[PDB]
């Protein structure tokens, strides 16, 4: 009902800003990982 | 009370066959609290007594799964508090308060073997459920929430399936049905909240389609039930 909305919204909202913090810690990840190919390279060189 | 004398003794000298009263114990799972009610009931002496010698005999060594007997008898009927009860009480024959004093300790023995799991289980195989203290034990709750979870949350569907069908039965809406559809909402927004890995299996199997048709259910104690079910599975 209405509880049961405004309930679903909040977790909305939540999915909503998780998704921008995934994505952020993903790019993060993905430099991170960028670094980690680096040190793959040197491995590889 | 002379044909139900009658009847009484006739089927403790069936029972007093081993086989025989193994035969009847399964026959009538309801018949052992028949015959307690009708015991406590019945002022007689000899109807007492004799209702307990029959009580005993079904529980008794000589017949087959004397001790699964006596267990299903403790968990399904009350056999202990009844005999506790019964023991508390004054009887004036010497031979019924014998019989009784036999029967309260054959009891206590049974149920220092047996636990809250045993009658947790108990109730939901019979389906039936009337706000019993392990519902509103948190405690419980907390040392039997890995039970309930255990087996690919057997207990969880078997839970699930009970609130479904309460709901199919809903239409009734019984006041004993009304209770246990209770007594099941309860029980499912507590293995919601603990462990809330069941969460997802109660909605799979439909639980929270039966927690929003049980919240416009016309009785206000079901409706409020499922409300707070509902808020304990995404609410506030």
């Amino acid at each position: 009902d209405e509880l049961n909305k405004m309930q679903a919204f909040i977790r909305k909202e939540a999915e909503e800003k998780a998704k921008e913090i995934q994505l952020k810690a993903d790019q993060e990840y993905e430099i991170e990982k960028t670094n980690i190919v680096r040190n793959e390279t040197n491995n590889i060189d | 009370i002379q044909l139900q004398y009658h009847s009484l003794l006739l089927i403790w000298l069936l029972t007093f066959n081993p086989v025989f009263a193994n035969e009847l114990v399964q026959k009538y799972l309801s018949d052992f609290l028949d015959l307690l009610k009708l015991v406590k009931i019945t002022i007689k002496e000899k109807v007492s007594r004799l209702c307990i010698s029959i009580i005993l005999q079904c529980c008794s060594t000589r017949v087959k799964q004397h001790k699964k007997v006596i267990k299903q008898l403790l968990l399904l009927g009350n056999a202990l508090p009844t005999v506790q009860s019964l023991s508390e009480r004054k009887y004036s024959d010497e031979e019924l308060r014998q019989d009784i004093s036999n029967l309260k300790e054959i009891l206590e023995n049974e149920y220092q073997e047996l636990t809250s799991f045993d009658e947790y289980v108990a109730e939901l195989d019979s389906k039936l459920l009337c706000w019993s203290p392990p519902h509103v034990d948190n405690g419980f709750w907390s040392d039997n929430i890995d039970e309930f979870k255990k087996d690919n949350y057997k207990i969880f569907r078997q839970l699930i399936e009970l609130l479904q069908a309460k709901v199919r039965n809903g239409d009734v809406n019984a006041k004993q049905e009304k209770i246990i559809i209770q007594v099941a909402l309860n029980d499912i927004t507590h293995v919601v909240e603990l462990l809330p890995e069941s969460i997802d299996v109660l909605d799979k199997t439909g639980g929270k389609a039966d927690i929003m048709e049980l919240l416009n259910h016309s009785d206000s104690r079901v409706k409020y039930e499922a409300l707070k079910a509902t808020q304990a599975i995404i609410g506030y």
